């Protein structure tokens, strides 16, 4: 993966780089050792052993180690390189991590970088520990600690990422449904994506956290067939994958489909609903192609001659969810971007949420489709300490 | 796998 980074001149006269090797070597010119100050103020994530391919747009693939040096001496005071690497924690250390966490905290003026760099660089298990760690020597609850020491969506991510999944779908739930009204599309979002046992655990959890149940909620905050599909699916009660692929009922259920929507006036919701809360999701799969051999539009154009409104919304989604799941993500991830500003509440949530799942296959999918590497949009839409939260939860360019 | 390298601030 190429990354793009864009370095500043943080003293007269240097940008904090040292550079190694060149094609001396036979090998590109390598960074060897970042200032902690360019480390701040870059744009993008530099490694050490990352090889420098293009300076400000001109290749410098093979260059030797003097020539790269004159380019850099006699640019200006923002350059953009192109670098690739020349190709959890191992030696983890919950006690040594709450120590610098606490150190980067109590550092004059707060030292993000240090906070971002150990939180989003280990899985959530860890930051368990990490934070059991933490409470232990400093009576301070870590999520507190950094809640104060924090603000913007800086804080936004790393107090999700300090949350277990349940928790944080569960208080992701809480907020799409409190006020007067619902926020419908990250309700769908999780409500149609989850499996059976994140759902199982975050029923349990909201129950815990908030002294009432999901269900009410959604009931309370939904109506007609929208709550319908909203409830039936937040019961986390979907057929597990069988080893017995069940043809006959895959062609029931797409005839079934197709005579509940496209081939008869109005929809039996109902029908829709049984079946694509029910089946399991390979089996769903298959209902779906085969369902093109009985319809001339395929699911999701169905979908849109039928139903309209929140109910449209949420078969859409919770159908792509089915179909492809880390596809469906690196759409939202795009539309979170794409335009003016960010959606930042769903831009944090997916890469929060997915960090740990499946997130190799959605930024296979994101440059498949858009071309970029999801790093590369990451890159464009947002800055600073947060940024680098966000690419580190990326995890690489491509 | 390679030789000592040169290394240079900038
Ligand atoms: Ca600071
Ligand atoms: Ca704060
Ligand atoms: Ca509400
Ligand atoms: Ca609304
Ligand atoms: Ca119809
Ligand atoms: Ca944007």
């Amino acid at each position: 993966g190429e990354r793009t980074v864009t370095i500043r001149r943080q003293t007269v006269g240097g940008f904090g780089l040292s550079i190694k090797g060149g094609a001396e070597h036979n090998i590109p010119v390598v960074v060897s050792k970042i200032s902690k100050e360019q480390r701040a103020e870059l744009s993008g994530l530099l490694f050490i052993g990352d090889a420098i391919l293009q300076i400000n747009g001109i290749n410098v693939r093979k260059c030797r180690h003097e020539e790269v040096v004159q380019v850099l001496r006699n640019a200006g005071e923002e350059v953009t390189l192109t670098v690739s690497f020349l190709k959890a924690y191992t030696n983890f250390d919950a006690e040594r991590d709450a120590l610098n966490i606490e150190t980067a905290i109590k550092t004059k003026g707060v030292d993000e970088v240090t906070i971002v760099n150990i939180l989003t660089n280990r899985s959530n298990e860890q930051r368990q520990d990490i934070a059991f760690a933490y409470q232990r020597r400093t009576k301070k609850e870590l999520a507190s600690a950094l809640k104060s020491a924090l603000s913007g969506h800086l804080e936004t991510v790393i107090l999700g990422l300090l949350k277990t999944p349940a928790q944080y779908d569960a208080s992701e739930l809480k907020a799409s449904m409190k006020g007067l009204g619902t926020d419908e599309d990250s309700l769908i979002e999780i409500i149609c994506s989850r499996t059976n046992q994140e759902l199982q655990e975050i029923n349990r959890v909201y129950k815990e956290m908030y002294k009432t149940d999901l269900e009410k909620d959604i009931i309370s905050d939904t109506s007609g067939d929208f709550r319908k599909l909203m409830v039936a699916l937040a019961k986390g009660r979907r057929a597990e994958d069988g080893s017995v692929i069940d043809y006959e009922l895959i062609d029931q259920d797409a005839r079934d489909l197709y005579d509940a929507g496209v081939k008869r006036k109005g929809t039996d919701v109902p029908k829709w609903i049984s079946i694509m809360t029910e089946r399991s999701v390979p089996h769903l799969q298959k209902v779906f192609d085969r369902y093109k051999s009985y319809s001339p539009y395929d699911m999701l154009e169905s979908i849109r001659k039928e139903v309209k409104g929140d109910l449209e919304n949420a078969f859409l989604n919770l159908v792509q969810c089915i179909q492809n799941k880390p596809l469906y993500f690196a759409d939202r991830l795009y539309d979170s971007m794409k335009g003016k500003g960010t959606r930042d509440k769903v831009l944090i949530r997916i890469m929060v949420s997915r960090s740990e799942v499946d997130m190799l296959k959605i930024r296979s999918e994101f440059k498949r489709k858009y071309g970029k590497s999801l790093y590369y949009y990451i890159q464009q839409d947002t800055k600073g300490d947060y940024q680098k939260a966000l690419l580190y939860l990326c995890g690489g360019d491509d | 796998e390679d030789q000592h390298t040169q290394i240079t601030k900038v």
